[PDB]
């Protein structure tokens, strides 16, 4: 139990630490999606 | 280096020697339930702010 209690703790400060890192956005870019469709439409042309 | 001490304790006034003294259980027990107590309250108080987090 103790050492559960400890383990929990360090689960505690990873989430902690997993917080922090989930501060910077790093957010996907917007037209990910669009950006394939449209080198698709462009290998598309490139062939024709 | 003396054969005879005064108790160092108030409420009495006497001197006795090493030989004098027995073994008191009930001391140790009381020590004894105090860390008990001391260490489940710690554990628990522990135990209880981990969940609430």
């Amino acid at each position: 139990t103790k050492k559960l209690q400890a383990t929990i703790i360090s689960t505690k400060e990873d989430f902690l630490r997993s917080q922090e890192i989930l501060a910077q956005t790093h957010l996907p870019e917007k037209s990910v999606f669009e950006d394939i469709d449209i080198k698709r439409k462009e290998i598309i042309n490139k062939e024709g | 280096g003396y054969t005879t001490r005064d108790c160092p304790q108030a409420a009495c006034s006497q001197v006795v020697s090493m030989r004098d003294f027995v073994r008191d259980p009930i001391m140790e027990l009381r020590c004894k339930i105090a860390k008990m107590k001391e260490s489940q309250e710690q554990d628990k108080r522990s135990s209880q702010a981990i969940d609430v987090l």
